[PDB]
DNA sequence: TCAATATCCACCTGCAGATTCTACCAAAAGTGTATTTGGAAACTGCTCCATCAAAAGGCATGTTCAGCTGAATTCAGCTGAACATGCCTTTTGATGGAGCAGTTTCCAAATACACTTTTGGTAGAATCTGCAGGTGGATATTGAT
DNA sequence: ATCAATATCCACCTGCAGATTCTACCAAAAGTGTATTTGGAAACTGCTCCATCAAAAGGCATGTTCAGCTGAATTCAGCTGAACATGCCTTTTGATGGAGCAGTTTCCAAATACACTTTTGGTAGAATCTGCAGGTGGATATTGA
């Protein structure tokens, strides 16, 4: 009889609940905003774990680590978009290597 | 005592997509921080959309707008019909 | 009496380390260096170790971040070296200068 | 102790960083710049340390203060 | 009948105080303005992170003096932090 | 029934004291509030606002003029570091720019 | 109401080379004229779009003053002289 | 004679001239007609206070000064004093504004 | 081309640091039951935002011409890259003790409510008045010679 | 080193757009009296943070070539600046109609406030595994000759 089964969800529709009037975002707070934005973060959050799968699978390994999720975000546009001002901790970076410095 | 985190929910969300697949401690950290940080911006947008129309309480339809200002194109469309589709299914049954 | 021409090991690092994701500065020396800095804003301070680490990974990847810029304002000026004044340029444009 | 980040530990950042060559100058000039990133950090760091009456920097007042200086980082509490 | 506040008056006491002879286009009065606003929002803003971090419900001089701090380069913070603290204490004097 | 003195002659200020009040309160900042709050905010932005209108009042000074004007306060932010590094990523309308010429652009 | 084309070509050489001045450059390319119009014109897009999700979201026809302020304040563009 | 002052001596006086002054350098009605154009692109049927338009063109103008001052750097320090679509792709870069 | 010196790339293997999977139990999250109150309709004043009309000159557009700047080509130092060689800080681990981040209750001091009463500020409405042009001679500045 | 062609530079005027005072009317600060709540003190408790060795073990600091990159020199072909002739189209003024922003006014859904009831996470153990880190062997990628 929960909030995010009602809506479907596996995202804690009663907690962003919360999270939203206790952090002083406004007044009042809709039914409806707790819901839709805990949709929101599960889907991003199913997208990104989707493309570090990926990842990981095409490394040979079943455990999603750092580098994965770094992988995933900077070979794809949007994520990275998304993501342009953020740091990865252990996720190093995507190998590159300029033209002009390779050999011959 | 207690430390919430949204671990629970994006190990469910993890078997979904990828049930054969499983997650280090270091990962999980990066994707709590994703989903507080990505839970923030939201936020403070829909905030101040709120403020700047004169209104006393945020509703799905400021969340909706500041998914708009802030996910990139095909991401904010997605988003978009992920949340419509939550809050119907929700005013439902 | 074998030897590899000068950036062919340039090269072969630079394949190694874009591979891997482990910090690359000497973990005890960084700390020093974190602890010095810091006992000139307040004295006698503590370190939670995860305090350190993140400043570690946030200022490698920073350092990582800035190369990159470095090395394209390098090719720019159609060098392949880097020099002070392609990090100078590189900082100036970013407005960290 | 800044002399501590040493030459080669800078050739390694470079190498990720996709260096090929550099230049003999490139070192002392790599650890005024990191100087001065920590100082910035540290400071806004310890100023949430003695904001919250503690006499230990946490991992968090190192990632509230990186977040301002708009340099989020991800997986030490946000 | 439709009315808007704005910070025109104070800049302009302000304004006298500092140079009695000089005047203030309202385009520059508009600019001035637009300066009050935003770092009333950045100090405000810092001031109410600093009190969630901190799990304080209630926002104090003292929240608004690390926000100054934070947000503040050198001098500038260090003449500030005096000038509130000076009208906090004098304010207090009843 | 008492002397009414507004919060800011209390405070010693040109500054508003209850309009900053109020504006805190209904900014959703925070739950509460504190009286030495607004007082604190009010003085450092009467702080703030007459460190620039010294320096623009002065850069209108040099220019022959008796009123500031936008560019003025481009100049006086611009020419100080700590307000520049303040408004770094501001934009002044009517502002204009600093001079500034590239020596190697210079005829030799 | 008449078709509205091609107005990126309403930014003239010369508007251009007078931005490029009081930016402080002496020498101009013959390709700086229309890299500077696609630029201008992401730019112009990008804030557009945001202040017109801001008319919108208030359910307006006008786009305000105050709709493109918000609008250049999110993309860490803060103007001053035009209310807010 | 006729007169002629060297290439480069009237662009420094233009430099001069345009540094020491505010004013928009984009003629006004050029450019309301082409935010009106982008704007309409993305939703129809809409109105602009004139201020709304002014705000955009400062903002405009502010942008591309600063970008050409940061272009400029570019082309000084590959040794050139002509600025190129390379040197405005290379700020954009470091700026951020693009991969 | 040849020959050989180090580099990679595999497939396989076994320990072990983590990742999982169990068993509770107190803080949320979900119900029910009354207020409370946004902030949508419903007009509807009355700002401005489109939209000409018309004239005028500031500027955009093209074109000619050739100064001098951006490429291209060509070296010759030397500065960095590649390499052993030698030793010394960094890394790895437990103690072992102690400074000190959390809770634990007190409650006095500071805040958040309700009117109830005063005014400091914000619209227009008159009163000023910096300068934005407009015109001239210094002063330079440039560029030819 | 001297002008001649032009481009500032600095004062000196003078009537307006555009500031600067003027008054009324509130919207909203200021009192007072109460009802709550916040968040400091004083007293512990485990946590987890420094020291302290205590050795090895890479990993760093040094000199020794010398490969090949950067910087310095020319040398043009032709791009891009300066100057001009033309006459287009942005600017500047002035209404005018009417789309559509803001006001006031009601007034239900929809949200908040309050006890209760029930359920879900977070936490301190107990039970396994995904690969890290080696091995040995087999082509590679580099280079010298
Ligand atoms: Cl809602
Ligand atoms: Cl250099
Ligand atoms: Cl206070
Ligand atoms: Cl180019
Ligand atoms: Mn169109
Ligand atoms: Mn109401
Ligand atoms: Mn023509
Ligand atoms: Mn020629
Ligand atoms: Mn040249
Ligand atoms: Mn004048
Ligand atoms: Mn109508
Ligand atoms: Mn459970
Ligand atoms: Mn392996």
């Amino acid at each position: 009889k929960t909030r995010s089964s009602r809506a479907g969800l596996q995202f804690p529709v009663g907690r962003v609940h919360r999270l939203l009037r206790k952090g002083n975002y406004s007044e009042r707070v809709g039914a409806g905003a707790p819901v839709y934005l805990a949709a929101v973060l599960e889907y991003l959050t199913a997208e990104i774990l989707e493309l570090a799968g990926n990842a990981a699978r095409d490394n040979k390994k079943t455990r999603i680590i750092p580098r994965h999720l770094q992988l995933a975000i900077r070979n794809d546009e949007e994520l990275n978009k998304l993501l342009g001002r953020v740091t990865i901790a252990q996720g190093g970076v995507l190998p590159n290597i300029q033209a002009v410095l390779l050999p011959k | 005592s207690r430390k919430e985190s949204y671990s629970i929910y994006v190990y469910k969300v993890l078997k979904q997509v990828h049930p054969d697949t499983g997650i280090s401690s270091k990962a999980m950290g990066i994707m709590n921080s994703f989903v507080n940080d990505i839970f923030e911006r939201i936020a403070g947008e829909a905030s101040r959309l709120a403020h700047y129309n004169k209104r006393s309480t945020i509703t799905s339809r400021e969340i909706q707008t500041a998914v708009r200002l802030l996910l990139p194109g095909e991401l904010a469309k997605h988003a978009v019909s992920e949340g419509t589709k939550a809050v119907t299914k929700y005013t439902s049954a | 009496p074998h030897r590899y021409r000068p950036g062919t090991v340039a090269l072969r690092e630079i394949r190694r380390y874009q591979k891997s994701t482990e910090l690359l500065i000497r973990k005890l020396p960084f700390q020093r260096l974190v602890r010095e800095i810091a006992q000139d804003f307040k004295t006698d301070l503590r370190f939670q170790s995860s305090a350190v680490m993140a400043l570690q990974e946030a200022c490698e990847a920073y350092l990582v971040g800035l190369f990159e810029d470095t090395n394209l304002c390098a090719i720019h000026a159609q060098r392949v070296t880097i020099m002070p004044k392609d990090i100078q340029l590189a900082r100036r444009i970013r407005g960290e200068r | 102790n800044i002399q501590g980040i040493t030459k080669p530990a800078i050739r390694r950042l470079a190498r990720r960083g996709g260096v090929k060559r550099i230049s003999g100058l490139i070192y002392e000039e790599t650890r005024g710049v990191l100087k001065v990133f920590l100082e910035n950090v540290i400071r806004d760091a310890v100023t949430y340390t003695e904001h919250a009456k503690r006499k230990t920097v946490t991992a968090m007042d190192v990632v509230y203060a990186l977040k301002r200086q708009g340099r989020t980082l991800y997986g030490f509490g946000g």
